[PDB]
């Protein structure tokens, strides 16, 4: 019973938070791939200095 | 996530400033070797003339 109520609730706020949070995961992940390549642009930019 | 573009800011900041400092190194290096040039040229014309100069006299 507890499986029933509480996973179909927590399905619900899943997909209701992933309809809002995966799309600024998007926005959060792909930003954190920029970090990934400002960082190794600056330690060969600095050993090139 | 602006915590995030806060941060990504701060590195390209820092791309800009070593881009920067390395273009001004070479800057340097560019100036000197150009006056580099002109002194070994100096020199090998100044040595043309002598080697010429010394089986005319001879």
């Amino acid at each position: 019973t507890s499986m029933k109520i509480q996973f179909k609730t927590a399905m619900p706020p899943t997909e209701v938070l992933l309809e809002s949070i995966q799309s600024k995961v998007e926005s959060i992940e792909q930003l954190q791939r920029k970090l990934q390549h400002v960082q190794p642009l600056e330690q060969q930019n600095n050993e090139m200095c | 996530d602006s915590y995030l573009k806060h941060q990504e800011i701060v590195l390209d900041t820092l791309l800009p400033q070593t881009v920067s400092n390395q273009w001004r190194i070479n800057n340097d290096y560019i100036r000197q070797t150009c006056t580099i040039v002109e002194e070994m040229n100096i020199q090998q014309r100044k040595q043309i003339n002598d080697l010429e100069i010394y089986r005319k006299r001879l």
